[PDB]
């Protein structure tokens, strides 16, 4: 549930880094 | 877009070959996901450094850990970044399986990932432009 919530946080941050326009 | 199974198979084959392991079984989707996965891994290398030992992977723990992690990852939502993390998490599970002398698990993990895409992410993916949208947001 570590690994999963810390993938999640960073996935969201990553999906920032690749925000639309 | 098209087929989730092929997308999984190609991603996993690529992640394993990077570590020198050859796994027995348009292209712009596969390439884009590779590029995104590699940048994800490059950026968050350090952050998930301990992960393989955190995984504590065995034949009895694998399915349960996969469910636990993937279900928690997408509990409150789905987005392309979380999907890339999902693919990378799978890649890590496969690499660790070969490392812990559990290479047959690789086929199971590919099935688990394929099933999860087909049964739980499919709706979101189609509602949000399909793999074509991913290509436009993340690829060339």
């Amino acid at each position: 549930i570590x690994i999963a919530q810390x993938l999640r946080x960073i996935g969201d941050x990553f999906n920032x880094y690749y925000a639309r326009r | 877009g098209y087929d989730n199974r092929e997308i999984v198979m190609k991603y996993i084959h690529y992640k394993l070959s990077q570590r020198g392991y050859e796994w027995d079984a348009s292209e712009v989707v596969h390439l884009t996901l590779r590029q995104a996965g590699d940048d994800f891994s490059r950026r968050y290398r350090r952050d998930f450094a301990e992960m393989s030992s955190q995984l504590h992977l065995t034949p009895f723990t694998a399915r349960g850990r996969f469910a636990t992690v993937v279900e928690e990852l997408f509990r409150d939502g789905v987005n392309w970044g979380r999907i890339v993390a999902f693919f990378e998490f799978g890649g890590v599970m496969c690499v660790e399986s070969v490392n812990r002398e559990m290479s047959p698990l690789v086929d199971n993990i590919a099935l688990w990932m394929t099933e999860y895409l087909n049964r739980h992410l499919h709706t979101w993916i189609q509602d949000n432009g399909g793999w074509d949208a991913f290509v436009e947001l993340y690829g060339p």
